């Protein structure tokens, strides 16, 4: 269920789950380097029908994954409102940029 | 019997070609830019541009820009963020203008990676990922200013009444705008009210650009207007796009560079799907709207054909849709745009396509 | 004689790969991609070195040596991609084989299209 | 909940295959992708740039690439490498330069091997002249530069010796090379004549075994190159092909075309009809199990239109790969059973790996 585009959590990914790329929800895989900073989604949990802040750190320093990709856009607005965009490489600021995949972390209730 | 030669030039006149900016998100190293005849569909050529390539073509017509990101070992080793400027007709790379680490990595929005209107500078947007506005200098071949004035604000939109002059958007609902002085540096700026509610009405970055204003569409389908024929920006609306009868199915506008003005009737095109909803601001086009602007009406729907993004050209009065691969020309002499053509396999993955200034 | 030039031709007929001269093409046509079947791409370099092939014309019944000759320093073209392996061999008959990079030796060595050059009779 | 890296790969070593996507559509974004073979599950990659080569190193320790890099990738000097990379990390540790000579091509088994006892990288050169180079793993240095394998293509490594290796040369025979301590070629032997380069032209992948070799052709034939002995002896040809074989044009076809099972002496290969000039590297009908000591087919099944394969002796598999999916068999028994196939491994991918366990 967590490498589906419609699990919850992923409602404003714009890229590739790591879920899928030999690495977690919430884990980069081998040698791909977590970035600092990150876009948020504001996503529904349908089982307790509470909306959730996650996080989504993408993965770095290796090139794309090419699986699982997936365009959500759920509460995601442009980049004057920047923490909140996905049209941008979150790993923008590490020390390769090369994007790999996104991971969909539950920061707490929104 | 027969050699092959190199050195030649693009096959078909400049006023034929088109520039399909191609992401390649699957292989983001590799982007590149398609250059194609509009007129036809033959391709004329590409200019590579490594990991998430930006484009546009000199304003005199003469040169393409690039803008992109390299490492010495690719995915390690140390990054230079470059201009390039390339010969327009030969396709070939003539010098490289350091940039620093910091060029905004994202999606082929116009409004990344633009120049004056004067051609003298090349404007494009940096996130660190705190943002300000590079100004690169043409005639030097050098970086001369970073506009930290435009801190939380996003894109660039250039006055195309004075030379030197650009907006931004800004993170309170207003615009910046920044008057450049001929060295390269900020000579003034200025801040206008409020135009729209962030929370409430965001609206889409990708300006609707008139001579001496520009409209904005919103996730709900409303038009907001800036006016500069002054020194400063006047703002208004909301008005909205919709009449009664497009209420009912919950028509709201989508893509990524998805509208575009007219400038001699003042007729808006703009990208639109029903069912719109929360979530729904980058859904392909079920149809294109034409709006007279003036009267703040709509004049014509054409299906979109799961367009994306478009470009206008002025002078011939065409419009070029494109839905991620493949671009469409439109004949928009009329209120009601007729197609005249699709260019299968343009791209992989491109939002982007530009004319060639005539 | 006509079939001798390309550049008489339909464009749809050069562009295939079972155009006669292509027969030990592996890689994208240079004429769909904003060249000619004897002309580079603009901004990309003929590759000096190259494999051969020995190619029928179906049109004058005689065979002919083409040079597969690569343009060479701009990414991948990806248009008419063409696998033909007509006479052609391993490595071991290196100048007859075409699975190694004929933009082997260029200043820049990144693929980008191959032509067909002919070279005369066999 | 914190994202972590770190961490090495989730399966253990002996399900770990590697396919080599040369991603050829966009060449200079090859990668290696990490499979588990037992599940399909995608485990990794790792980073290869431009028509990158892998191996795993023979301890199963480390993975080893070679690759092309440019300063600015389409211009700007060029830097051959070796890159040494933690086989479980999936993480880069070392570059080893090469001369700027290193193959570039179609990723054969034979273009990047070590010996058998692991301490030297053996790797094609062509400047377009043909030489093989030596890398010592432990110095991290190109130590020999062996020209005297000029006109010859490959690297058959010899099971039976630490240091020896043979190369297939134009004049239809093998050199041995025989490596001292340092790297540099101690002695070094030619064998006779064991294919007609002209009228039997051999496949240069080999079914090999500890001290033999065997090659197929062309046209349906099997040579073999024996190196127990102190010399290399050669033999051949004997036809894969009965009377309704040849009648039907049965011809083999592909790049890594064959294997041998060595507890059982069957050699794989695949096969295609209706063969004829140019049909070499056509996609398999069918696989043909062959046994080398009766020299009869024991077996025929579906080929998948499958290109290239690899064996694992120790648990009985062939893997096959048409390019984008692996096919997993069942090799114990004479008739192979598909186990499962894992469809989306690769883009253009020619060659499948196995981790060594052994
Ligand atoms: C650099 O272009 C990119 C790259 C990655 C992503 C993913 N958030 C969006 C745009
Ligand atoms: C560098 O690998 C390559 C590149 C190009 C070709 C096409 N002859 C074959 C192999």
């Amino acid at each position: 269920e967590v490498n589906s585009c419609d699990y919850w959590r992923h409602c404003a990914v714009d890229g590739f789950l790591c879920s899928c790329c030999g690495g977690t929800t919430t884990t980069c895989p081998p040698g791909s380097t977590p970035s600092p900073i990150s876009w948020i989604g504001t996503c529904h949990n349908p089982h307790d029908g509470k909306d959730y802040l996650i996080s989504y750190h993408d993965c770095c320093g290796k090139t794309a994954c090419g699986r699982c990709q997936c365009n959500t856009q759920t509460r995601e607005r442009p980049g004057y409102e920047f923490f909140l965009h996905n049209d941008v490489n979150w790993c923008m600021a590490n020390e390769n940029s090369t994007f790999h995949c996104t991971t969909s972390v539950l920061v707490g209730l929104a | 019997r027969e050699v092959l030669t190199g050195g030649h030039s693009v096959s078909a006149p400049q006023e034929n070609r088109i520039y399909v900016m191609d992401s390649v998100f699957m292989h983001l190293t590799e982007s590149r830019v398609h250059v194609y005849d509009y007129t036809n569909g033959k391709f004329l050529g590409m200019v590579p541009t490594a990991f998430n390539g930006h484009v546009q073509v000199s304003n005199d017509g003469k040169k393409i820009y690039t803008m992109t990101t390299y490492h010495e070992r690719i995915t390690r080793g140390k990054r230079s963020d470059v201009v390039e400027v390339w010969d327009a007709d030969k396709l070939t790379f003539e010098k490289e203008i350091s940039l620093p680490p910091k060029r905004v990595q994202g999606l082929n929005y116009d409004g990344l990676f633009r120049q004056t209107t004067d051609g003298k500078f090349i404007v494009l947007q940096n996130a660190s990922p705190a943002t300000s506005i590079g100004i690169v200098d043409v005639a030097k071949g050098d970086y001369v200013e970073d506009v930290t004035a435009a801190a939380g604000c996003w894109s660039v939109i250039p006055q195309p009444n004075r030379p030197r002059s650009f907006m931004t958007i800004c993170g309170d609902g207003g615009l910046l705008t920044i008057n450049l002085g001929e060295d390269g540096k900020v000579a003034s700026q200025s801040r206008s009210k409020q135009m729209f509610s962030v929370k409430d009405d965001p609206i889409f970055i990708a300006p609707a650009l008139d001579k001496d204003k520009a409209h904005f569409v919103s996730y709900y389908g409303n038009v907001y207007s800036a006016d500069f024929s002054g020194d400063e920006v006047k703002v208004d609306g909301p008005w909205s796009l919709l009449n009664d009868e497009d209420k009912a199915k919950n028509w709201v506008p989508g893509g990524y560079n998805l509208v575009g003005l007219h400038r001699a009737s003042g007729r808006m095109y703009v990208f639109m799907h029903p069912d719109g909803k929360e979530g729904t601001h980058k859904f392909p086009a079920a149809e294109i709207w034409v709006m007279d602007t003036k009267t703040k009406q709509r004049v014509a729907r054409i299906p979109g054909r799961d367009a994306l993004s478009m470009t206008i050209d002025q002078q011939r009065n065409l419009m070029l849709t494109l839905d991620g691969g493949n671009v469409n020309v439109y004949d928009i002499s009329q209120p009601e745009p007729k197609l005249l053509r699709t260019i299968e396999g343009a791209a992989e993955a491109s939002l982007q396509v530009q004319f060639h200034p005539v």
